[PDB]
RNA sequence: CACCAACUUCCUAAACUUAAAUUGGGUUAAUCUAUAACUUUAUAGAUGCAACACUGUUAGUAUGAGUAACAAGAAUUCCAAU
């Protein structure tokens, strides 16, 4: 089936321009108070996010160059070091990550 | 008509949806901190949990050890299970699991992600949001209310 | 064309007619050629008939301007702020002398359609018709069926 | 080809007298050549029109649209210049007067089909425009109340004639 | 008459202003610095004793502007409308900070000001009604109280039900108008002259100004009511939402003058209340709060 | 921003305040409850009696499920079970303002949480003294059989012997084909048919060049209120509130349902033995019987039938 | 016991009498040349001398339509990695 006319401008502009299909506005958007960034309030902020991310690549970059190949993994707990910090008693017996920087602020 | 149906269908049928789940719950156990789009983190939970069930049961049992085996393909991690995870959980009855969802791939198609996890790991604290605390204006007022009550039979 | 043009009602300039009529034409501008034969007619207007009519018409400046020329030309402006212009391209003495005669007798006002051909301020002597005329009262003022 | 959304920039008014109202500053920004269709950038257009610069970036940040991203960054060039080169003082205190989307040049290929046919493929493109006015966000619409209606219909009674008479 | 006192006032009010605003010659540039969380080590280059707290928040972005109640300059509050003096680092407070202790106390006088000026507008000219004081209570005391002395011929009439949601009314149509919070710090001398007529007033202006080294005094005025002030107050009237005129109490030792106090409560926009949650706060809001 | 935002009612409750808000509530439902216990020495209206061409009040009941059930001789019949839960009288109409010859009673059941729901239906609440109620219906009752507002009602206000009517929702299908809704035949499988199987044929004859109203097509299936009639009372369980209807009822299991007695011709005036008002626990002239039987009911731990 | 109703007829001003192939006559848009004119004109001599319509030719832009249709196995410590 082919059309049988064209269809006029004002029509179309009708058809286009309904309220159905305009972009609906958004309420839920919020300020995050540690960095400022904006965010939804039921998802979490992608600033902050994305600070935790880069971190955790970093400790996985050094358990992946003590392994030294696959089928490594250990049947020990883990814990993270940072310089300046020495294991306790109750570290005793657990595969210690050391990094080179400082500890994190956030990281508690 | 779907009244009931629990399940999600992913992938090729119903078996490659199985195998879909296996190759996530697998990088869950070794990395313990895992993205995936929300559907497919949020149909995986479910299994992650009853596989700290069969661990607790213990290295000994049959049973236990024939489905740890079916559900990890790679082998180093059967141990880790019965001896790490497995201890860890002994108190809790549940919940072992924490998911959350996160800020849309940015990758053109725009898919809605979550990130998943084993709780007590030893990775970097998530940013949580945390509830109002007392000292705000609307929280004094009902601690007001409760100290009333409560004093007043 | 009507729904295609501007309409208006007739009325006249200062109550042109109540006290005293005055003219309402009040400059006229004609530009020639000394010689081109576009503007030969207007040229034998000048000679004759150009003086004649500044008499009879005492109120209304006439402007004469020989210039080399292309097209004559006549501008009439009028006391109301109108203003007219007309082409006189290779016309006759008397299609000149009958067009400036017109233009004399007209007021400035717009020559568009006229709604209607009789316009008055006081219609209405006796007072005008509403539906209480040749409605007869009632004892007590009582409107119908009203007990008292 | 015509660019005079640019040189509006350019426009020098005469000093303002004592005892007048400040006048508020205006400010034009485009970007010419895009990949998108012109149709699709309308409703990203259209839905910042009268908002403030900040609620503008705000729904901007978090729409899934390629246009989205686009507008975005033309938004921040034009507060950037406002501040930097047309005397306004304060960031914050921008609304969005005017924006729309044009056709821009587009280029012809060959789509093919199944028996040796073929059809006419546009790569189509746009501009964006926009107009930044310096002050807060006029107020917005109310609608008219029963009061309102009414004294208009007696308005309209009041004004009849007699039609086609002396 | 009532309407002269409110006339004269306002005049003398707006004399103040213009002799500090003369005082002030050219423009003066101050550095102050942000010390906040966010946006760290922005500097406001400000004219000085002209540009206020929030004018600084206007050069960074509309979030703070609407969100932000008051500022913390040196370590003080200040009001968000009280213009600046000197170089100094400011900080920005909300109603959600960790510690928000401070807020809660300019919201909370806030509230009761606006409290004061529906008293006075809502009677008979004919009755002469005269504002005492304002006590302070914390929040956890679940209103807040304005103290007031109103006519003899009175003394026998107790507000009804309807009454008291008349005063709701007018209170609503206070924030609806949004006037923002003025601020003054003038010497008592003026102040007195502002509130002689008023004897409770006159004594506590003296009380405040013999505490102060100098003899400052904090007038502030939203729309034409003007009062003394015990410390800074939010910024506009529209920051409230949801308010409530609980009830009046008669205090029993009142035999030359019977003192009425009056109790309400509110909450501002930023964190409203369930329409269940709001009823409970409401009725243990009906019961004689003392001062501690 | 100077703007709109949206709150619930958990935004700004702390961790304290949060299950502290949930047991401030739930007390305030109990207090409620309890205080309606009591209608007979709250003021009742005047109670007439029974008139020919008088109807009563019904309920609203919550669905169960089913169950088998037997006779004394021997024939088994499906039972459907339902439950009344916290139903009250909501709201009088007087017979000229409803519009109808006879007036209107508004009853409502099953309480449901106050934190999700608009405000005007809270206020509407708070005046009657209730918490709130997830369905209200409308009931045609006459001027003698008029009950106030507030009083709870049981049960007990059916009793066995009695037909009834039963209306709800029918399960919702979604947008389903002419084959499905209506029960067309459609094509053969075989034999040279071309991507028609399940299609409906031709729609009206070419002559009037359109389509009658109201012809029968694809939409949506299901989700629509019925009424089934004349089914019988079995049985009636006064401690636990449950009534057992013979059949069938429309809807899922955990739906409400709307109970009246049977407007069939035939049970025209069986109201007068019945409660003629309603059922009043609080009189407490005589304390009924757990279980509720009728003649015809073999009742569990009775001998075996045999049928002699 | 009448009224209403067609430029038929009368009245003010004018006019001087009834589908179409084909047939007889008065003007004129545009451009060039001769001679003039000088904000675009005059008398003559000329011609590729005038397009709402040929499923006309070429170029441009709509409609159908933002529609039909098109595409990358998973996680990570990363695309000549595990
Ligand atoms: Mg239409
Ligand atoms: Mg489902
Ligand atoms: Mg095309
Ligand atoms: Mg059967
Ligand atoms: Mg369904
Ligand atoms: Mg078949
Ligand atoms: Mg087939
Ligand atoms: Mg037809
Ligand atoms: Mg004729
Ligand atoms: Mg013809
Ligand atoms: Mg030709
Ligand atoms: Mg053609
Ligand atoms: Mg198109
Ligand atoms: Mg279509
Ligand atoms: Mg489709
Ligand atoms: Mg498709
Ligand atoms: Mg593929
Ligand atoms: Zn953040």
């Amino acid at each position: 089936a082919a059309p049988k006319n064209r269809r006029t401008i004002e029509v179309n502009r009708c058809r286009r321009r309904n309220p159905q299909k305009l972009i609906k506005i958004k309420n839920n958007i919020d300020i995050c108070p540690e960095c400022g960034h904006l965010k939804q309030k039921h998802v979490l902020c992608g600033y902050c996010y994305e600070k935790v991310r880069q971190e955790t690549t970093k400790i996985r970059q050094q358990i992946g160059a003590q392994e030294g190949g696959p089928f490594r993994a250990p049947s020990v707990e883990t814990m993270v070091l940072y310089t300046g910090e020495k294991p306790s008693e109750k570290d005793q017996g657990k595969r210690i990550v050391e990094r080179n920087i400082k500890r994190p602020s956030w990281f508690t | 008509i779907s009244h009931g149906r629990v399940y999600r269908r992913l992938g090729l049928g119903p078996e490659s949806r199985i195998h879909l789940l296996r190759n996530l719950l697998t990088g869950l156990v070794r990395h313990e901190r895992i993205e995936a789009t929300w559907a497919r983190a949020d149909e995986m939970r479910g299994y992650a949990e009853k596989l700290i069930d069969y661990g607790k049961l213990g290295d000994t049992n049959e049973r236990a050890m024939r489905m740890a085996d079916f559900w990890l393909t790679e082998k180093d991690l059967i141990p880790k299970l019965f001896k790490v995870l497995a201890p860890r959980f002994q108190g809790q009855n549940g919940n072992y699991t924490r998911m959350l969802q996160i800020p849309n791939r940015k990758e053109q198609d725009r898919a809605k992600m979550a990130v998943i996890e084993y709780k007590g790991n030893y990775l970097p604290p998530l940013p949580l949001p945390h509830r109002d605390s007392n000292l705000t204006l609307l929280n004094q007022l009902l601690l007001g209310l409760q100290q009333d009550l409560h004093h007043n039979q | 064309t009507g729904r295609g043009t501007s309409s208006r009602f007739l009325t006249s300039v200062l109550h042109n007619g109540l006290g005293r009529y005055v003219q309402q034409l009040q400059r006229l501008s004609l530009s020639l050629s000394r010689d081109a034969p576009s503007s030969r007619g207007a040229r034998e207007f000048v000679e004759r008939e150009v003086t004649d009519f500044a008499r009879r018409n005492p109120g209304v400046v006439v402007y004469v301007n020989p210039r080399p020329c292309a097209m004559p030309r006549i501008v009439a402006e009028y006391l109301n702020g109108a203003v007219r212009e007309e082409n006189v391209n290779s016309k006759s003495v008397e299609e000149i002398k009958s067009l400036v005669q017109k233009l004399a007798d007209q007021s400035g006002l717009d020559v568009i359609r006229i709604r209607k051909p009789f316009h008055t301020d006081n219609p209405s002597i006796q007072g005008q018709w509403h539906p209480f005329t040749n409605k007869r009262t009632a004892l007590h003022g009582l409107r119908p069926r009203e007990l008292r | 080809i015509s660019r005079k959304w640019e040189k509006k920039n350019k426009i020098v008014y005469p000093p303002q007298l004592p005892g007048e109202p400040r006048r508020p500053a205006e400010i034009y920004h485009c970007r010419r050549q895009i990949k998108y269709s012109k149709d699709k950038m309308w409703y990203l257009a259209k839905m910042i029109r009268g908002m403030s610069i900040d609620q503008a970036l705000a729904q901007l940040e978090f729409n899934d649209k390629k246009g989205a991203q686009i507008i975005k960054e033309v938004l921040l060039e034009a507060q950037d210049m406002a501040v930097r080169d047309h005397n306004v003082e304060f960031r914050s205190n921008l609304h969005i007067a005017e924006s729309t989307s044009g056709r821009g040049q587009c280029l012809k290929r060959i789509r093919y089909h199944g028996r040796g046919r073929f059809g006419i493929m546009e790569k189509v493109y746009c501009h964006y425009f926009v107009k930044l006015v310096e002050g807060p966000p006029p107020p917005p619409e109310v609608p008219k109340t029963a009061v309102d209606h009414a004294k208009d219909y007696i308005q309209q009674l009041r004004s009849r004639t007699i039609i086609h008479t002396l | 008459s009532p309407t002269e006192l409110t006339e004269m006032r306002n005049d003398l009010f707006n004399r103040e202003k213009s002799r500090q605003l003369s005082l002030t010659p050219r423009t003066e540039k101050i550095e102050v610095k942000h010390v906040g969380k966010t946006d760290p080590g922005t500097v406001f280059v400000m004219n000085k004793n002209i540009s206020t707290p929030y004018s600084c928040a206007m050069h960074l972005s509309e979030w703070y502007c609407s969100k932000s109640i008051l500022a913390l300059v040196d370590g003080q509050p200040w009001d968000m409308y009280k213009p600046l003096t000197k170089s100094c680092e400011i900080k920005f407070l909300t109603f959600k900070d960790p510690d928000p202790k401070e807020v809660n106390k300019a919201y909370w006088r806030s509230c009761a000001m606006m409290l004061g000026c529906v008293i006075e507008r809502a009677f008979k000219d004919d009755y002469v009604v005269s504002l005492v004081r304002a006590p302070e209570v914390p929040v956890i005391a679940g209103a807040f109280c304005y103290d007031v002395t109103l006519d003899k011929r009175l003394d026998e009439w107790m507000p009804t039900k309807e009454n008291l949601r008349s005063f709701t009314k007018d209170a609503h149509a206070l924030i609806y108008r949004d006037l923002p919070f003025e601020t003054l710090d003038v010497d008592a001398r003026v102040a007195l002259e502002i509130f002689q007529h008023n004897k409770y007033k006159v004594d506590f202006i003296e009380e405040k100004a013999s505490q102060n080294p100098e003899r400052i005094v904090k007038l502030h005025r939203i729309g034409d009511f003007i009062d003394v002030s015990e410390g800074p107050l939010i910024p506009r009237t529209s920051v409230c939402f949801q308010y409530e005129v609980s009830a009046v109490h008669n205090l029993n030792p009142s035999q030359p003058n019977l003192i009425r106090r009056f109790q309400g409560l509110s909450l501002p926009t930023h964190l409203r209340a369930q329409f269940t949650i709001w009823d409970k706060l409401v009725e243990r809001s009906r019961k004689m709060v003392t001062e501690d | 921003l100077h703007s709109k935002s949206s709150t619930w009612w958990d935004e700004h409750l702390s961790e304290e305040n949060l299950s502290f808000v949930k047991q401030l509530v739930s007390d305030e439902n109990k207090t409620q409850l309890t205080s309606k216990l009591n209608p007979l020495k709250d003021e009742p209206w005047p109670l007439h009696p029974w008139e020919p061409g008088s109807f009563r009040v019904g309920l609203i009941a919550l669905k169960l499920g089913m169950m088998p059930l037997w006779t004394k001789d021997g024939q088994k019949h499906a039972v459907t079970l339902l439950q009344v839960q916290d139903c009250h009288v909501l709201k009088y109409t007087p017979k000229e303002d409803h519009n109808g010859k006879i007036a209107a009673l508004t009853v409502g059941g099953k309480t449901v949480s106050r934190f999700y729901k608009p405000d005007s239906r809270l206020e509407f609440y708070r005046d009657l003294g209730l918490p709130p109620k997830q369905i209200h219906k409308i009931f045609h009752v006459t001027d003698n059989a008029v009950i106030k507002p507030g009083t709870p009602l049981y049960a007990a206000h059916f009793r066995p012997g009695q037909y009834v009517d039963v209306t709800a929702k029918t399960i919702g299908k979604g947008f389903q084909g002419v084959m499905k809704r209506w029960g067309f035949k459609g094509q053969p499988a075989s034999h040279g048919q071309t991507k028609t199987h399940r299609r409906p044929g031709a729609i009206s004859t070419g002559d009037i060049a359109r389509v009658w109203p109201g012809t029968k097509m694809p939409g949506r299936m299901g989700n629509q209120n019925r009424t089934v009639y004349g089914l019988k009372v079995w049985r009636v369980n006064t401690k636990h509130n449950i009534i057992y209807v013979n059949g069938s009822v429309p809807g899922h299991k955990n739906c409400l349902v709307k109970i009246k007695d049977s407007t069939l011709p035939a049970y025209k005036d069986s109201c007068k033995n019945l409660p003629f008002p309603t059922y009043f626990p609080d009189g407490d002239e005589e304390e009924l019987p757990e279980d509720l039987f009728d003649e015809s009911v073999w009742q569990p731990s009775e001998p075996s039938i045999t049928f002699a």
